[PDB]
């Protein structure tokens, strides 16, 4: 029932900007430390970035500065602005919601993801 | 009620049993606090660990300093959580000090005597007075549900809790080891009980 | 008129509301000045931020120190702008001091007590006396048009403004925290008002 | 109407020098912190370099020393001397004019660019 | 019984003959101990070496500090073994101090005067009193079965053994070179015999 | 007769998790400092990781954080959790048991290994 | 004849006009000399610059310290030129001291108070007494033919010239700012004239 | 008329040694800070190394230790000993003579170069 | 017999002529010795150089400290040779001290005041008393067969030779510049002659 | 007549161990600082490692820890244990004997080498 919203994806020329959406049923993301994973083809379910409940965020070295994840507590719609999308970025981004920041590996509620094509 | 000055809690095994329930006379739900503690562990480069845990019957991680593996110190208040980026973690004892408050949600997370930039957290929130403070375990309930992966397997001491945000000079002094009055919980006047294989012997750090 | 010594403005949220309008008795358009301030934020590695903002009815960024994301400190006078390359930005409080002048356009941008090489800016230009100095917001108008992305989400203090370029020894002393007379605006004799969620509590830096 | 002049481009053997022009209608670049972007084929709209209103300049690590951007306030013709043009440099360079130095992403006035072929 | 203060054992050749059997009056099997020694060798970047060896008729490596090649200091007690990760090994004399105990299995492996985080080892185990302590050889038996590859080819001294875990301040003092009473074995009151091409001459380290 | 158990292998999509088993006849691993080697095709018999008798463990730079080796003294079944399995990881993992930590090269008892396919 | 102590020449624009002709009473062609100067500029990572220039009617670069872009300090005497490799150039004021001599061609190029290894240059050569010393311009003639690319756009001071090679302790003292007698040219007793947009204001460096 | 001598080139197996000559008409190199450039095919006119009038020399990071340039003031025949010639080194080396050390880009007198083939 | 204190031998050209034959009253073939010298050169990153050379009618490199290009300090005794790995060579004067002995073949190669681990060399070997000590040339014969490639082109001084292995505290003192009695050869009481273009002028290093 | 023995070579799977021999007529290596060079196909005559007369040894960064060269003064048979032989290592190893450690480039006596095939 959680059904993390996976939208704000599509085709963008490399190094562009694209706004990925992450809406949550009810207010769940309030307790979840929500995170974006890049499940690139032939690639892993690795987290592109993550954001803490309070608001602090981290981005993996490969994505440092590349994107900016923010928590939209108004509607649970945590937003992810992708800038300078290099080709590697091309992948399906799974916006998942695990509960605390230390436990990155657990995912609990699972969604469907949003495609990203860096051209 | 034992004085633990110049002594630290021996956490040498990863397990869900090793822990120490630290009693506290705290009665009024804390609208402001500061926990300072000098800990040391090499799991920083192997996995995360519960540096300090504080539970309530409503919140399992009412106040919890944890090593976000590969990202530094995740400090949480009332379930909500913020993260201090550690660019590089050295094998060496470190003295952390976090100072969340219930008005401005401000957290002066002094680390190794140096400050981490204040960042909001749980603004206008009351920390439950009743607590099952524990070390070595990220408790998913009130002193229960411990996990070795989330456990501290080094050692920790100088665990002091104040009901007020200490002035930065005061935090410096706590780092220097001078006197202090940790009303909520005080390492030098520490009430606690030990469970599991946690020992207690003279602290390594100066 | 409050003394802010040993205190700093709490900037914990990115927003277009958090700011502090710092009043100043300045009446004659400044042909020379120097702003010194000890600030601290970790946005250096996430995005830029308005370290210090100074607007006029003609120029929105009449005097503005900003973190050029991935390039250091962009300091601007009268709309025109110059940039000090920071090779590496550390998570630690830093005390900046910029000293633009209206004759030689010279700017002694002392950073963390160390000097940045003088570089011309806005030569032979008068800074508007009327100002809506603000912190946490790159104002695109006179105290308006704030943007979270351009906002400071750390903390800042020791904000002092002089109508003259301080001697380098004087700037050193400002770094050391000794006495000074910031006629234009003085942290220890600071007139200001706060808007948004900016708090104010004891400064982290020494 | 802004029509940033995009000229001073062409074919140059790798590691050579080529002078890219950036003329501005009226005096606009005075307030703009003008910047050169490399929109290489299949690549991003990334800034090769930029120059502040006062005169200070920065060049991305990949272009460190490679080129030198200067502000020609006489006619708004900010010049860019490209030296040691490696093959990567081969791209269309968009000379854009955003307003202040912090806001690199905004571009406002947009032009047409000048081709560069490093042989 | 010779005082070796300001002197170190010359280990200049890789071989299975170079060694020094250090006598000790130890009679009761050690339930707790601490070996401190200042050694120096450049094999750290060529191969491992036996920094200190302690055998028993039951266990060949009853107590043995060794350079795990490319991983730091492998310290072993009673056959069982733990490993302290050295992120980078410098060409410079280092003063190690390991403090295994038979109750909590705790090991304060102070290195170069700095602490290594306590980690369990051989908990509730008794170290055989009878010993054939040797240096320069990972003995696979009681003072026998030496291997050049496992041999120390630098030099070592200040080898002191206590039957108790020294307080961290005490370990600091051992690093500082102050007085001490190494009951089990004492460099300043050292009983030993030399075999092979090991010499003995003034220690390099301060 | 030693017959180090080599199991807990198989096919996993890249960056996943897989639990490799290492059971020992009798209690032998108690004295052995047991270690996982990656004998990838056309590759070496290099140790992915190792664990000391006491419990301390090390992982090669290429595997830092990638996997976690723990000693299961209950049945001699030392376990290896592989997380974030990149393609390189694809190989046959030989779980060997040499005796002490310094002597990585010696292997004594030899087994059969377990396949790993990172897809 | 002005004392420039605690003051430096403001070089804020790249141009062929910004310069300062430093007069000198020198009359006998120098068979030995030493120029010490504390300068600071960030062009080190953008391009080269004329740190100090000394021309003659025969030689345009009779004595010239220049930043070889990406290679450090090119010091030239009588047209001939040698180069001191700077492995990494930091953004920070640096005090250079070069000590060419006309017998052994020796050059003690003390940099930032540290020495650069003596290397021959122009051995047995006389430096023309008549000079048009200038700063900010690699003069291709006697005080003429200036180029912005070869120009210094930072600032420089403490420019002292001696007719003798100062002892290394003497050079240290010049770095320390103690007293000295720069007969050929002395910053504290400096005769000069300014052309272009060069200003002069209190030196940044200590 | 300058006609920088370009000789001492040819075919050498990779990592060998070859002596490149640089003779000058009259005594010109005395004032010139002479330098070796590698104009490799499809590559730039980049300086492999250079030597000051006094005698000090510098070699680009890619050539650090690879070669040694010395000034032969006896006949203006500045010599360049190439050691450990890797394949990249394969190129035509232009021995040019600009005047001072700071002005690397200017070349003034131009020659013909000497081929180098690292096999 | 000249005192060279606060003075160093000027080696500014690569050549087979630049050298200095240092006389010594040594008469008994040395069964033990120690050479300390503070030298400085930037050839470390261009090629090797003879830091110190000592020949005999039987051995051309009876005692020779040389810069193994890209590997540090190759020290040789009686033809046989050992090598001290320098992980990174800095442009800065360095004070070396090697202490080979004819019984244990031990060499305390103190570098920059820090020790290099003792390693065997030429064990039980007598160094020929007659010598043609030279600097700047790896002599392939008794003061002959010099090669520029093997030559030192920096400068060197404080060259002292003792017939005994100095205690490590003694070597420290030599680094500190205190008094000493270099019987075999003493910089402060140095007998020597100069050939080639070697000059001699005040030493750069402190 | 010197005829440095080149033996102890052959085929080994990558990352294995192989003992290369280096025997000397008479006692010559006593004065020589003997060294192993890798003359890989299309590659240089670069020294894999070297050992001083006294006994100290050095290995090039590419071979750090990879191999261990020791001096067998009993018969002049200096031995070279190759461990963790990666594919690059595949080459013909020339065991040469120059005289002192500083003069790596000179070789004097030359041999024939021993093949190495890392599979």
């Amino acid at each position: 029932h959680v059904q993390l919203v996976e939208s704000g994806g599509g085709l963008v020329q490399a190094g562009g900007s694209l706004r990925l959406s992450c809406a949550a049923s009810r207010d769940i993301f309030s307790r979840y430390t929500v995170g974006w994973y890049r499940q690139a083809p032939g690639k892993q379910r690795d987290l592109v970035a993550l954001i803490t409940n309070g608001g602090s965020t981290h981005y993996v070295d490969s994505v440092k500065g590349r994107f900016t994840i923010s928590r939209d507590n108004a509607k649970n719609t945590v937003y992810l602005q992708m800038n300078s999308l290099k080709s590697e970025d091309t992948a399906i981004y799974y916006c998942n919601a695990f509960r605390a920041s230390f436990d990155r590996t657990p995912l609990y509620s699972w969604g469907q993801g949003t495609l990203v094509t860096v051209s | 009620q034992t004085d633990m000055s110049r002594k630290a809690f021996v956490f040498p095994k990863e397990s869900d049993t090793s822990y120490v329930s630290l009693k506290a006379p705290l009665t009024k739900p804390l609208k402001a606090f500061t926990v300072c503690l000098h800990f040391y562990t090499e799991l920083s480069s192997t996995r995360g660990y519960s540096i300090f845990s504080y539970a309530t019957k409503r919140q399992d991680n009412e106040i919890l300093i944890f090593w976000s593996k590969d990202i530094g110190y995740s400090f949480t208040v009332g379930g909500s959580e913020i993260l201090f980026e550690v660019p590089e973690v050295t094998v060496a004892p470190v003295h952390i000090c976090t100072s969340w408050e219930s008005a401005s949600g401000i957290v002066e997370f002094w680390v190794d005597g140096k400050p981490r930039v204040r960042k909001s957290l749980k603004k206008g929130y009351t920390v439950g007075a009743e607590a099952s403070i524990i070390l070595g375990q990220e408790q998913d309930s009130f002193g229960g549900n411990f996990e070795g992966s989330q456990s501290l397997v080094g050692d920790i001491g100088n665990v002091n809790m104040w009901d007020f945000v200490l002035s930065p000079d005061e935090i410096n002094t706590i780092y220097l080891g001078g006197p202090f009055s940790p009303n909520v919980l005080n390492w030098r006047a520490l009430k606690y009980e030990v469970q599991g294989e946690v020992f207690t012997k003279p602290q390594l750090w100066p």
